[PDB]
This record gives C-alpha cells, sequence and structure tokens, in this order.
C-alpha cells in the first residue's frame, strides 16, 4: 500500500460525541469504527421516509431507517438515522451522498455508536433538535425561527 | 526520515519539476547505501500504484542509475520479481502497468534495447500456445501493444527488423481472434455517430497510425528529454530471458472491454482540435484519466481536484475529455469499475470546480446521449436513467424539457419517451407527485408519472356483492383494536373455501391498506403478523399468490412494492424462488417492460448471493478454529480438547451440508430465471414467425438485454454452472437468437 493514496477523509469520525452514551471517550471511538449507522442532518421538515430512502438505497440496501421526531410536538425534525447490513456498504454512503443536496436542500452525513430507543427524539429545549433554538436566519424548510 | 521518504517520493508528481527530479536524485544518493532495500521497495510500489506519472519515476531510476549503476541492477531483477509474482496471482490490471514502467526505462537508458524486443517476443509468443483460452492471449498482445506509446519510436529505430516480424504476428493473431463477444459488449449498436469496436481493434489501429508517421505524439510529457545530456553515459541493463507462466486452471484473466466514443472534433469548433477516435495520443488520455478516478476513487473532491489539473490542458480540451471519460467508466457494462453513485457526485464537484464552460459541454453531453437512445444498450439506460435523475435532483429539476418535444410523437414504447416517463418517475422518487407536474411542461402530462396511492379492492363504496367482504370489515376492526394472531385466525376461519386462495386476498388487501401511510407502518404491520404469512402461505402457490395480490394494492407506487418484497423475503415469507415466477407471471405481462420490476429481481438475487457468502464466511472462520487448535495442540499437548474438536466437528459438518443446502437453493434460484425466461421469449419468436411479424419490437430488444444484463452482472457466480446450463437450457435445438445470448457469454471469459 502507499500512505497517500489509503487516505480517504469522509470515512473518519467526526469531532461529535454523544454526551448521553454511557461510557467513556473510548467505547465510542471502537464502537464508531465497528458501525453501521450514520447520522444525516438538517432535512427539511416536509421531506419524507420514502425520499431518504430512494436516495441512501443508490449505496446499498438498508436495514431500517429511524425518521428523527420531536419530543412533544411527535413531528420530523430534518433528521433520520439510517441503517445498513454491511459496514463497508455504508462507507460508501458517507463517502459521496454526504454533502449531496436533496430535497433542493444539503444534507451532512456523520458516524453514529448505534440507535439506541429513546434516542431518535430531538433534545433541544423546545422539543427539537439543540441546533434549531440557537438558529437565527429565517428557513421554510426548517419551519421558520 | 524513515517516513519521510515515502513522503518526498510522492511529492515529485505534485506541482520547475526537471529541478525538482534533480534534487530529489541528491537526497536519495545521501541515504541510498543503508536504505537501499527500503529504497527499492518503494519505488517498486509507486511503479505499478501510480500509472498517471509513471514518465516522471522513470526518469527518477534514469538519474539514481546514472548515478550509480549497481542501483539500477538489483532495482530492475527486483522489478521483475515483482512482475512474476503478480501474474501468479492473477492481478493482470497491474501487471500492464509495470511492464509500461520498464519500456519506458529504455528511454532513461536504464534498460538495453535489445533485451526488451526479446522480452515482448516471449509476450507476442503467448499466441502460439494451444488449448489456452483466447482471453489469455489477448491480455499478453494487449500489454504489448499499450506500452508501445511510451517506447514506439526510441525501440523502433534500434531494432525494427526484428519487431517487424513481432508486428506481422501481432497482425496475424488478430485476423483469427473470436469477435463474438461484442454485441453485449457495445453500448450503441448503431455505427453512423461512432462506431464501437473491440479495444484491441481500436488500440491496433491507433499503433498502425503511430506507425505511419514514424511514432510522433504531441500529447505526451517526457521529462529524461531535458536530462539528455545526463542520461547519455548511464550503462543499460540487460533483462533476464523473462518467460510468461504457464497456464494454469485456477487462473483467472482480465475481462475483454470496448471503448466507445461519443465526442468528434466538430463538437468543439472554438476550442483546441482534440485528437481523432484512432489517434494513439487520444488513447493515452483516457488512460491517464482512468487511473487518475482509479487511484483517487475514495476522495471525491481530491479526484476532481487533480483530473482537472492534468498536465499539458492547454493542448487538449479537457472538459469534452473528462466528461467522456466518466461516462466511459459508468457504462462499462460488465461492472462499473466503482460504486456507481460514485459518477453522479463526482460531475457534481467538478461541475461547481469549473463552472464558466463544464456546465456547458455536460448539458451538451447529455443531449448528444439522448438523441442516441434510439440503439442503446437497456443496462445502460438504467445507469443512465439513475444518474440523470440524480444529477437533476440536486439542480432543481431544471431542464429544457421542451427541446425533446419530439417524444410525444411516437411509440410510447419507444426508447425516447420510455427514458422520459422513466426519468421524471425516479425524479417522483426524490420529490412529490405535484412537484413533478409543476416543472414538465404541460405537453408532457402524458408523460408524467402516476399519482401513488393506494388501491382498496374492499372500498367502503365499490360494492357489497364482493365475497368476504363482511369478513372482510371484521379484519379492518380487529387491527383497529390491536388483535392478537391467534384471534385473527378466528376471523379467517369464516371464509368460504372456493389452502385457500380468498384467504390470502382479503387478509392481504385490509392488512396493506390499514398500513398504508408509510414504509414504518407497513414494515411494522408484517412484523407484528410475521406468523400469520407463515402459516396461510405455507405452500408455494400459496407464497406466489400473496405477491400477486399484493401488487394490486400498490399498482400506482412501484416505490412502495419495491422494498414490501424485500421485507418479505428477509423474514422468510417467500422465497426467492416465488419471487422469480411472480415477475414473469401474467400479471406483471403489461408492465414487464417497466424498470422497477428489474430493480427487484436484482435486489432478490444480491441477497441470495450475500446470504450465501455470509454462510461460506462462516464456515471458514470455523476451519481455522480446527487449525488453530490443532496448531496449540502440536504446541500444549492437553488431551481434554478431544471433546473440544468433536463440538465443532459436528458444528463445521452442520454447516458444510447447509452451504449445499445453500449453494443447491442459489442454483435453483438462477435455474428457474433462465428457464422462465426461455419460455416467454420462445413465445414470442414463434408468433413472430407464425404471424409474419417482425422479431425486432420495443418488447422483446427490452427483453432480450435484461438476458444479458443478468448474465453480466454475475457471471462470477454462474461460471460455476456452465455443465448445468449447456446440458439442460441452453441447448443446440434452443433458437439462435436466444443462445446466441448464451454464445458470447461462455466466450466472454473462457
Ligand atoms: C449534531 N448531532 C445530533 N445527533 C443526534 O440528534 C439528536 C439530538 O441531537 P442534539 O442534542 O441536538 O445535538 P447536540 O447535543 O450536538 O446539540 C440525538 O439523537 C443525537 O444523537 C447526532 N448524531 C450523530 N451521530 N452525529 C451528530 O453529529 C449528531
Amino acid at each position: 500500500l502507499l500512505k497517500a493514496l489509503r487516505s480517504d477523509s469522509y470515512v473518519e469520525l467526526s469531532q461529535y460525541r454523544d454526551q448521553h452514551f454511557r461510557g467513556d471517550n473510548e467505547e465510542q471511538e471502537k464502537l464508531l469504527k465497528k458501525s453501521c449507522t450514520l447520522y444525516v442532518g438538517n432535512l427539511s421538515f416536509y421531506t419524507t421516509e420514502e425520499q431518504i430512502y430512494e436516495l441512501f438505497s443508490k449505496s446499498g440496501d438498508i436495514k431500517k431507517i429511524i425518521m428523527g421526531l420531536d419530543k412533544m410536538k411527535k413531528t420530523a425534525c430534518g433528521f433520520c438515522f439510517v441503517e445498513y447490513y454491511s459496514r463497508a456498504d455504508a462507507e460508501n454512503a458517507m463517502r459521496y451522498i454526504n454533502g449531496t443536496r436533496l430535497d433542493d436542500r444539503i444534507i451532512r452525513t456523520d458516524w453514529d455508536a448505534g440507535f439506541k430507543e429513546g434516542r431518535q427524539y430531538g433534545r433541544g429545549r423546545s422539543g427539537g433538535q439543540v441546533r434549531d433554538e440557537y438558529r437565527q436566519d429565517y428557513d421554510a424548510g426548517r419551519g421558520g425561527y | 526520515t524513515e517516513d519521510h521518504l515515502e513522503s518526498l517520493i510522492c511529492k515529485v508528481g505534485e506541482k520547475s519539476l526537471e529541478s525538482n527530479l534533480e534534487g530529489l536524485a541528491g537526497v536519495l544518493e545521501a541515504d541510498l547505501p543503508n536504505y537501499k532495500s527500503k529504497i527499492l521497495r518503494l519505488l517498486c510500489t509507486v511503479a505499478r500504484l501510480l500509472p498517471e506519472k509513471l514518465t516522471i519515476y522513470t526518469t527518477l531510476v534514469g538519474l539514481l542509475n546514472a548515478r550509480n549503476y549497481n542501483f539500477g541492477g538489483e532495482f530492475v531483477e527486483a522489478m521483475i520479481r515483482q512482475l512474476k509474482e503478480s501474474l501468479k496471482a492473477n492481478n493482470y490490471n497491474e501487471a500492464v502497468y509495470l511492464v509500461r514502467f520498464l519500456s519506458d526505462l529504455v528511454n532513461c537508458h536504464v534498460i538495453a534495447a535489445p533485451s526488451m524486443v526479446a522480452m515482448f517476443e516471449n509476450f507476442v509468443s503467448v499466441t502460439q500456445e494451444e488449448d489456452v483460452p483466447q482471453v489469455r492471449r489477448d491480455w499478453y498482445v494487449y500489454a504489448f501493444l499499450s506500452s508501445l506509446p511510451w517506447v514506439g519510436k526510441e525501440l523502433y529505430e534500434k531494432k525494427d527488423a526484428e519487431m517487424d516480424r513481432i508486428f506481422a504476428n501481432t497482425e496475424s493473431y488478430l485476423k483469427r481472434r473470436q469477435k463474438t463477444h461484442v454485441p453485449m459488449l457495445q453500448v450503441w449498436t448503431a455505427d453512423k455517430p461512432h462506431p464501437q469496436e473491440e479495444y484491441l481493434d481500436c488500440l491496433w489501429a491507433q499503433i498502425q497510425k503511430l506507425k505511419k508517421d514514424r511514432w510522433q505524439e504531441r500529447h505526451i510529457l517526457r521529462p529524461y528529454l531535458a536530462f539528455d545530456s545526463i542520461l547519455c553515459e548511464a550503462l543499460q541493463h540487460n533483462l533476464p530471458p523473462f518467460t510468461p507462466p504457464p497456464h494454469t486452471e485456477d487462473s483467472v484473466y482480465p475481462m475483454p472491454r470496448v471503448i466507445f466514443r461519443m465526442f468528434d472534433y466538430t463538437d468543439d469548433p472554438e476550442g483546441p482540435v482534440m485528437p481523432g477516435s484512432h489517434s494513439v495520443e487520444r488513447f493515452v488520455i483516457e488512460e491517464n484519466l482512468h487511473c487518475i478516478i482509479k487511484s483517487h476513487w475514495k476522495e471525491r473532491k481530491t479526484c476532481a481536484a487533480q483530473l482537472v489539473s492534468y498536465p499539458g490542458k492547454n493542448k487538449i480540451p479537457l472538459n469534452y475529455h473528462i466528461v467522456e471519460v466518466i461516462f466511459a467508466e459508468l457504462f462499462q457494462l460488465p461492472a462499473p469499475p466503482h460504486i456507481d453513485v460514485m459518477y453522479t457526485t463526482l460531475l457534481i464537484e467538478l461541475c461547481k470546480l469549473q463552472p464558466g464552460s463544464l456546465p456547458q459541454v455536460l448539458a451538451q453531453a447529455t443531449e448528444m446521449l439522448y438523441m442516441r437512445l434510439d440503439t442503446m444498450n437497456t443496462t445502460c439506460v438504467d445507469r443512465f436513467i439513475n444518474w440523470f435523475s440524480h444529477h437533476l435532483s440536486n439542480f432543481q429539476f431544471r431542464w429544457s424539457w421542451e427541446d425533446w418535444s419530439d417524444c410525444l410523437s411516437q411509440d410510447p414504447e419507444s426508447p425516447k419517451p420510455k427514458f422520459v416517463r422513466e426519468v421524471l418517475e425516479k425524479c417522483m422518487r426524490l420529490s412529490y407527485h405535484q412537484r413533478i407536474l409543476d416543472i414538465v411542461p404541460p405537453t408532457f402530462s402524458a408523460l408524467c408519472p402516476a399519482n401513488p396511492t393506494c388501491i382498496y379492492k374492499y372500498g367502503d363504496e365499490s360494492s357489497n356483492s364482493l365475497p368476504g367482504h363482511s369478513v372482510a370489515l371484521c379484519l379492518a376492526v380487529a387491527f383497529k383494536s390491536k388483535a392478537t394472531n391467534d384471534e385473527i385466525f378466528s376471523i379467517l376461519k369464516d371464509v368460504p373455501n372456493p389452502f385457500n386462495p380468498l384467504k390470502i386476498e382479503v387478509f392481504v388487501q385490509t392488512l396493506l391498506h390499514l398500513a398504508a401511510k408509510s414504509f414504518s407502518h407497513s414494515f411494522s404491520a408484517l412484523a407484528k403478523f410475521h406468523e400469520v404469512f407463515k402459516t396461510l402461505a405455507e405452500s408455494d402457490e400459496g407464497k406466489l399468490h400473496v405477491l400477486r395480490v399484493m401488487f394490486e394494492v400498490w399498482r400506482n407506487h412501484p416505490q412502495m412494492i419495491a422494498v414490501l418484497v424485500d421485507k418479505m423475503i428477509r423474514t422468510q415469507i417467500v422465497d426467492c424462488a416465488a419471487v422469480a415466477n411472480w415477475i414473469f407471471s401474467s400479471e406483471l405481462s403489461r408492465d414487464f417492460t417497466r424498470l422497477f420490476v428489474w430493480e427487484i429481481l436484482h435486489s432478490t438475487i444480491r441477497k441470495m448471493n450475500k446470504h450465501v457468502l455470509k454462510i461460506q464466511k462462516e464456515l471458514e472462520e470455523a476451519k481455522e478454529k480446527l487449525a488453530r487448535q490443532h496448531k496449540r495442540r502440536s504446541d500444549d499437548d492437553d488431551r481434554s480438547s478431544d471433546r473440544k474438536d468433536g463440538v465443532l466437528e459436528e458444528q463445521i459438518e452442520r454447516l458444510q451440508e447447509k452451504v449445499e443446502s445453500a449453494q443447491s437453493e442459489q442454483k435453483n434460484l438462477f435455474l428457474v430465471i433462465f428457464q422462465r425466461f426461455i419460455m416467454i421469449l420462445t413465445e414470442h419468436l414463434v408468433r413472430c414467425e407464425t404471424d409474419g411479424t417482425s422479431v425486432l419490437t420495443p418488447w422483446y430488444k427490452n427483453c432480450i438485454e435484461r438476458l444479458q444484463q443478468i448474465f453480466l452482472q454475475h457471471h462470477q457466480i454462474i461460471q460455476q454452472y456452465m455443465v448445468t446450463l449447456e446440458n439442460l437450457l441452453f441447448t443446440a435445438e434452443l433458437d439462435p437468437h436466444i443462445l446466441a445470448v448464451f454464445q458470447q457469454f461462455c466466450a466472454l471469459q473462457a
């Protein structure tokens, strides 16, 4: 092998960590590397489970998709978890589908430690994603301010 | 600086290059005596790993050889051993990269010219071998011809007399090569815009032109020309009498290819005159760009930046070449070199990297593909369908649809209207039904996709005379009350018996209609009532009947049935054999030409192929456990492991018989599909002959190419079934039209 060719700055994990996880940092480090679930970001509120399934099916087959619902409104908060059968298949989605526009909206993907019960609800104070509260600009895809 | 050496070796190509080369020789000399072994490894690896700039590294070897003759001695010998072992590993993709690297060395005076000629004599002499697959003979001829552009002029003048016989032998071989495999491989059967010909035929013609004009090319870059004075005094090295490894049964050779042209120099009048189709300098351009894609396929941003900054970009129009290369990688119908989705996003980053010109040519390139749809292999159309819809998806679905107004005044099954219908349907997958209707001009309203809504046979206002309607309403309240599985059986007990087909229809129609909101609800419903389906659909025909009623529920939502059947297979509701039979059933006959049904078939096949591999993998690791324990038993004489070995010994035999059970299941699946594929085609052929109608019909053309496509996507697995297919299904008595597909497939690899 070669040092330069083997480089791929898309499969490596980001600096994000789930503080709700039970365990130290290294537990995620080993778990994230051997993981088949990835998290998407800033989807449109009007997006549907069918669209995300169609887009990510290009990389490969999907085992289960978990929509990101509101804590109280029980409504989509523009994010979801996608789980693949094989790690190698999930890497292709992270390498290529990430950063590609969907429903006229740029999406962002990141690895996840694995789905757990109650983890799909937004952790923001209002009920959605935490980034929603700090957001200030006007966007119809995220229901305004 | 142990990690420093490999870093600076890769830095020379990026971004004063000749001055950079001169300095690189000096630093390499300083640590050569103590790091010679490591340096040889680095140079040997980069020779095959980085063919994009092999001319750069050859000059590096020449300078090192000029300063140290002894260094070039073992390096060539080490290089041969790498080539010798690479062939033994059947890794021919980089073997040609190595032989190219040796060929360019004679320009740097590292290699004696007469020795290289004798090297190529053995390569060409492979064609004289008998009882050897024709594919193997092709590769050696390809390896010799492919290296000629780098070694054309210099080698020819030294030893023209010998290689003229070599050229005659190569020319003699190409005349008698089998050409039965081209019709499967060519993307366009039509010849008028640009003919598609086998790579050897195209390569040979380019070599003839290069031979015609005294071996002069303008595109290639030769850094060693600047260092002419230094390399003159360097002493050449004579190659050992290399011989190709003997042919073995386990040896695997690369499949034959075909290079297609979609651009002509008249397409870009204002830009630089790009090389013609049969121009050697065009071949090196595509070859380098393919290696660029191969080298950096994982990093899309890095790959996009690398190819756009291709050396010698001023001479040749890059935009037209890069677009052609991407489509060349995408339409290699045996298998694209990487995942299909990579090319769709790669052009996106390319489009934003060069917004000035690239969007224009890409838009022009799309239109050129559209006009040639009359004769395009269907398996390539699906790739075209997926890319174009996806490319439209991340561009606000903006397109001049009014330009393609000719599709309306055609047969609805003609490729052009069919292409429009499929693109909108795929664009529907990524948006709303209303959204597609808005963008498309109203004149195309006939081609717009239908509204994906569930169809309920037992509607509230439809009729009360349908059988089982009273029972059907009982199912509705039971589902809304979250009934258990056992009490569901009680309701089904009242269904009259005309196994019971009526029970299946009423149960499926109600359950699917209740869970028609989303995929998650539908998936939950099947999981919630998993036992009900298994009990009811015990018989194979019962399993088949589940699919046909399921199709009627979601006839207007192809994506819904796309995943619904997938979940059924993984839950053992219906085996892959039932799905294959359902595809060719008369219920789907009207929509047999639709694209979504074929996505079903391939997904079912992939699940079977993936499952059998996992079982094989489980057997291998368990088998290695016996090897691991026996090694430890020999090291540590423990008598308590006899029972431990007995546990795994009875375990592995269960796996082994399961593999045979699994392989037989997989073998049966392909047997059913091919067996079911013959009867439908034969029926079409005889009725057309009886009625005198032309065989070539849009339905037949689409159907026959699907038979090729399933052969291509799983040729590796089908390799194990040559005896079965020949003796049972594909026989001499079969119609030549159908048999010709098997005729080319067997000759494709053998
Ligand atoms: C930003 N982000 C949010 N989530 C998930 O989204 C939900 C709420 O996330 P959050 O609390 O809004 O994220 P924050 O603490 O970084 O502000 C949880 O289920 C998180 O696991 C995330 N999950 C993963 N894997 N990666 C991320 O970068 C990420």
